[PDB]
Order: C-alpha cells, then structure tokens, then sequence
C-alpha cells in the first residue's frame, strides 16, 4: 500500500547495515599463518644437526 | 618434589633469542655486549652490541 | 590409566626430540657438487687443445 513513500511506506529496512565489519586499522600477522604448524603427540621430541 | 600443584610457574618456552645464543639467561637477553667467551671451533658470533 | 597429568601420566615420551639435524654454520660447497665427475678406468689419459 504506497501511501507516503518517505519514511514509514517501507517499513522492515536493513537500517543501512552491511555484513562485512571493518578494522580500520592493520593487525593481520601474515608471518604465522605462512609458517605451518606441526603436530607432535609424544613429548620425547629429538632433532638432528 | 612432584605435590604443589598450584606452587609452580606457569610455563615458559625458549624463544628465537634463547635459540639463537642464549647467551647468559638472565630473565631475558641482556644485550650490553656478548659477543661471545671464546668461540674456539668456528665463528657463529651472531650476537653483537651494533657499536 | 589417567591419574595425574602432570609429569609421569605419559611414560615413554619422545624427549622433545625430532629426526633432523640443524648444522649452525653453513658448511656446504654447491661447486663440486654442480661439477659433475667422470671416470677414468685406464691410466694412459689424453686430451686435445
């Protein structure tokens, strides 16, 4: 029923929202996410030089 | 010596400067020179004051 | 049998060891391992120029 069209003709808006959050500011660390982690299950570990 | 399960630090792991010299654990690299006691063998002096 | 977690729950521990030996200093000689040797059976050798 458009009968205004103004503010209240359209009722149910996104509130001008969007679904992705911005971090203004850097704080990604790419330096450990390249170097792969491994597993160990035992605790008597031993390497070689 | 194995009781005390609270009494204890909670844990530590050696770092990259524990790794590389270690040079005298002091509860943190202390950096004013160690370039190293000898060194006999070979070099690997990696540690410097950056004079 | 998990009685106490703390130091001898998990007997026969691997000593935080690993299977590979880190050589501090570089000791390596890529040259003649790129010069590819030849073999010689006899001893009565020559070579043209």
């Amino acid at each position: 029923n458009p009968t205004l069209f103004v503010s209240y003709d359209q009722n149910g808006k996104k509130l001008s929202f969007a679904n992705w959050i911005s971090v203004l500011s850097p704080q990604d660390t790419p330096f450990v996410s390249m170097t792969g982690k491994e597993s160990i299950n035992q605790t008597i570990f031993s390497w070689q030089t | 010596v194995a009781g005390l399960n609270d009494t204890h630090a909670a844990r530590k792991t050696g770092a990259f400067q524990f790794l590389c010299a270690h040079g005298g654990l002091a509860g943190g690299v202390v950096d004013k020179t160690k370039n190293g006691p000898a060194d006999p063998d070979t070099g690997a002096v990696t540690v410097k004051v950056a004079q």
